[PDB]
């Protein structure tokens, strides 16, 4: 060590020329495939890729779809991958023509199996269930691939492009008047205890506020139906157990500004969305509430 | 240019079967005490704690402090250990009971059950990687024992 | 009419392969080639032992 | 003692879609800005011959028929691979030591390797991709027989 | 390794190496002499044809 090398800031990562172009630079050997540039070498988004039934993607040949994971209770596919829209059908919170609409969208085999795994079990929803991020491509085919961001903005190849969330405008909520200028977007999953069968409603929330105690003690003010009607369960129905009343789920971070409403076409059906445009994911886990 | 790394010293003598063991583990988490940057092989893994009487919660409860750094290059007189930083992705070892998928979500556990590295009186006790719903029925599960 | 080798090849063992074989019981033939053209830095060898 | 006599490795042949003769029913072309293109088409314009009717028959009117071919796109793809052992060696060289070198030799001549093997997969992979596109349009005997 | 379409499974590099032992397998033949061949051949007595 030396003051010169104390001295000297930095290398540019992009003025030193990468890994292949020093070794054919070293042997001064041509070669067919271009290499001075390497695409996706300044992607700070990290991604995965997933492949998917053909039956299953609907709605998410468009960037910007939710990803979740889902439990099959079974060992030959194990896993599911399945979008936020198709938990639109059993979600309470959507409305009947919504219902109706992407009811008739995904009419294949491998949804209606993910709905009858779904309701199937005893387990309630949030524990079948695993949050991958957002998608951002599609190769189709009678098996598709899906490549998703789990960290990072949604953009194409060259960033010519930056892709928005798409929330259903059934699912979306919103509890303050005017917007903090940085928004947090959390999912939300609650259960109201009627009496044959539990009905989960399901949101996705923008909210200015960060900090646990005081987002949960805003949930629970708007949420206290459902409170009471755990509460009344546990008083008439013993030997039924039920944990939690809701979770919450952190997901993303964005301007409020970039928040804007659109519509979705599939087979010529529009479906309307609520859109976030500079969106990036930061994922965390469920947090229990009561 | 080199990244940061942490120097790991044996302070006994190696033959060429153990260090020909230690590269197998090449991307294995291993605990450290303290965020160091030169340490003493008695430092690594969960030996050091071992104790007769007492168990599982204890050092459920260490291993709550404990560093948690990946082992990045072996070779003679010393050991490169990489420290992860949040929201980068690595390699891990999936030296665990359980197989996983992709999207799971794995937390760290006490060994609850081959040996590695057994010298004259230390052994390399490596923690159990475990997706999460796995490690909330061990605990209920055991609490409830 | 065809030509064909007229006698025996023979294979002889180098000092340094006396010394390989004497501490580690392993030979390597043609010793001396692997270590020039390990360090001059070239890959292939003419031809085998 | 036991002994060694000589290492041996394989020399790969090199395969070229031009010089195969499968490349005759192929006229290849260069386009750098290929990636822009979206569809590529042709167009034809054909005038049908007619023939003078006698008393009584319907006369031929005159015809003209348009037809526009598409073009069809068939991307390929490989991966290689390199290890973070052979990347710190590339461009590292720690007290120059003779066996440093070597270690900066054989990082240098295993993504030198990789760069030739993936080249050769690429030319393979193009004759395979032209093969199949010939066998999709490609009818069998007796429909053309027929025909 | 052979380039693939999009969408399908893709070619993973693979290293095979191998190795190949010698054989022994050694050959005898006998001949013999009489006492009376070796007894003419070492030593002479008075010398006649």
């Amino acid at each position: 060590m030396d003051a010169r090398a104390v001295a000297k800031r930095p290398r540019d990562p992009a003025d030193e020329d990468n890994e292949l172009v020093t070794a054919l630079k070293a042997k001064r050997e041509v070669n067919t495939i271009s290499v001075r540039y390497l695409y996706h070498a300044d992607h700070q988004a990290l991604t995965a890729r997933f492949f998917v039934p053909e039956g299953l993607v609907e709605f998410e040949a468009q960037p910007g779809a939710l990803l979740i994971r889902m439990e099959t209770g079974c060992d030959s596919p194990r896993h599911l991958y399945i979008s936020l829209y198709l938990l639109g059908i059993r979600a309470s919170n959507v409305s009947a023509s919504t219902r109706c609409l992407l009811e008739s969208v995904y009419t294949a085999s491998a949804a209606r199996a993910a709905l009858q795994w779904l309701d199937l079990g005893p387990h309630l929803l949030h524990r079948r269930l695993e949050t991958l991020g957002c998608v951002k491509t599609v190769s189709l085919g009678i098996t598709s691939l899906l490549t998703c961001v789990m960290r990072g903005y949604l953009y194409n190849t060259l960033k010519t492009e930056v892709f928005a969330l798409m929330i259903p405008k059934d699912m979306y909520l919103t509890w303050e008047e005017t917007r903090g200028r940085l928004q947090y977007v959390y999912l939300i999953i609650v259960y109201d205890y009627d009496g044959p069968e539990t009905r989960p409603g399901i949101y996705v929330l923008t909210s200015s506020i960060a900090h646990w105690q005081t987002l949960v003690d805003v949930a629970r003010g708007k949420f206290a139906r459902e409170r009471c009607s755990f509460v009344n369960r546990r008083i008439t129905r013993p030997r039924q157990i039920p944990l939690c009343t809701g979770v919450i789920q952190k997901l993303g971070w964005c301007l409020a500004d970039d928040i804007h409403t659109s519509f979705l076409v599939h087979k010529e059906l529009k479906l309307s969305v609520v859109r976030l445009d500079n969106f990036s994911v930061e994922l965390g886990d469920f947090r229990e509430f009561v | 240019a080199m990244e940061a790394n942490i120097f790991c010293t044996f302070d006994h003598k190696l033959s060429i079967a153990d260090v020909g063991k230690l590269t197998k583990l090449v991307a294995a988490v291993v605990p450290i005490p303290q965020r160091l940057h030169l340490i003493k092989h008695y430092q690594l893994g969960l030996h050091q704690f071992v104790d007769h009487t007492r168990g599982y919660v204890r050092l459920r409860g260490l291993l709550r402090n404990m560093t948690l750094t990946l082992m990045r290059r072996v070779e003679g007189n010393q050991i490169l250990l990489h420290v992860p930083t949040h929201g980068l992705l690595y390699t891990v070892l999936n030296t665990g009971p359980v197989t996983w998928e992709k999207g799971d979500a794995l937390c760290v556990l006490p060994p609850l059950f081959e040996n590695l590295l057994t010298l004259g009186q230390w052994e390399l006790v490596l923690p159990w990687i475990v997706p999460m719903p796995l490690a909330l029925e061990i605990n209920q599960r055991l609490l409830i024992m | 009419t065809v030509s064909a080798p007229a006698t025996y090849g023979n294979f002889v063992l180098s000092p340094e392969n006396a010394v390989t074989a004497i501490s580690y019981h392993s030979i390597l033939a043609d010793f001396n080639s692997y270590k020039a053209h390990l360090t001059s830095g070239q890959p292939h060898l003419p031809n085998d032992s | 003692f036991e002994a060694i006599f000589g290492t041996f490795c394989n020399r790969l042949e090199w395969v070229y879609f031009l010089t195969s003769g499968l490349a005759a029913a192929a006229h290849a072309i260069k386009f750098h800005d290929l990636n822009k293109l979206t569809t590529g088409k042709m167009l034809f314009h054909v005038q049908v011959p007619r023939v003078a009717s006698g008393a009584g028959l319907p006369t031929s009117r005159q015809t003209t028929i348009m037809v526009t071919k598409y073009s069809e796109k068939s991307p390929i793809t490989i991966p290689f691979e390199l290890s973070a052992a052979c990347l710190t060696y590339l461009r590292e060289t720690f007290e120059g030591t003779i066996l440093d070198k070597i270690l900066n030799v054989e990082a240098m001549h295993t993504v030198l390797r990789a760069l030739k093997n993936t080249a050769d997969a690429m030319e393979r992979g193009l004759i395979h991709s032209f093969l199949q596109t010939l066998l999709r349009k490609a009818p069998p005997y007796f429909v053309v027989q027929t025909l």
